[PDB]
DNA sequence: TTCCGGGACTTCCGGTCAT
DNA sequence: AAGACCGGAAGTACACCGGA
């Protein structure tokens, strides 16, 4: 699994709001709770120590790349920059719509 | 290479070449984001290709890294005559990707109601929930359908 | 064909900038 | 003067490959 697949995971987790989630409808997304979110990665890729610091690193490789890259100036906010509605057939701002109706129907439960 | 040129050759829906790049022994690959021929095939509508594909060996369960699989494609494209034959191969009709969504909910998000009724017929579950807990049923509805909610209820 | 050596982060870090 | 981000250098682990 690579970071990427991960983040979109998250992205696309009604839970997961509160740590990372979409800022806008044209790919931009924050790290809410950078810490966290590295923790969970670490978990993922079993890494025990893994953290904003170097999950960031690994964020910056993917800038010569066309898949996620910095938005310049915002504190812990990244963009994906493919074309989300080819990849898994929703856009950004189509997924973004979905989680937020789906954190929605969850507090109305709730 | 071969296998870029398996997959190109799919995309452009190239039977022959396609049969050609097979018999020289051209690698089934994949593209960056898991990618292969078959996904290209059905999902750009090629029935020759992806039945040359299918009659070759190649995977017909086969992941990108969204998760989707060439049915995926196929239903979500609306592609009835691919979706029949990929079934017809022993294509997984319940597969769910990354959303945990099946061929039935984007021929549903996409409308396509005769690639829904074939769904429907292959013993497809009407009943999936997404990871954002959508039946079909629920995206006809979101999407204002009310012929496909009737028959997905 | 089996077998087997040879192309995405993780960790550490020095440095720019702006507060 | 004293946090967020950058990008090089080196290490790792696992996927894939062209060959014996």
């Amino acid at each position: 699994i690579q970071l990427w697949q991960f983040l979109l995971e998250l992205l696309t987790d009604k839970d997961a709001r509160d740590c990372i989630s979409w800022v806008g409808d044209e790919g931009e997304f924050k790290l809410n709770q950078p810490e966290l979110v590295a923790q969970k990665w670490g978990q993922r890729k079993n890494k025990p120590t893994m953290n904003y610091e170097k999950l960031s690193r690994a964020l910056r490789y993917y800038y010569d790349g066309d898949m996620i890259c910095k938005v310049q100036g915002k504190r812990f906010v990244y963009k994906f920059v493919c074309d989300l509605k080819t990849l898994i057939g929703y856009s950004a701002a189509e997924l973004n719509r979905l989680v937020i109706e789906c954190e929605q129907k969850k507090l109305a439960r709730m | 290479d071969l296998g870029k040129k398996l997959l190109e050759a799919a995309r452009a829906g190239q039977d022959d070449e396609v049969r050609i790049l097979m018999a020289n022994g051209a690698p089934f690959t994949t593209d960056w984001l898991g990618t292969s021929p078959l996904h290209l095939a059905a999902q750009y509508g090629h029935f020759s290709t992806t039945e040359v594909l299918l009659r070759a060996g190649v995977s017909r369960d086969a992941r990108t890294k969204v998760d989707r699989t060439p049915l995926h494609m196929a239903a979500s494209e609306g592609h009835a005559n691919i979706v029949e034959v990929l079934l017809k191969h022993g294509a997984d009709v319940n597969a769910k990707d990354m959303l945990k969504m099946t061929a039935l909910h984007w021929a549903t998000e996409h409308n396509h109601q005769e690639v829904v009724e074939l769904l429907i017929k292959y013993g497809a579950d009407v009943h999936t929930q997404s990871k954002f807990c959508k039946t079909a049923f629920d995206i006809s509805i979101d999407n204002g359908n009310e012929d496909l909610a009737e028959i997905l209820q």
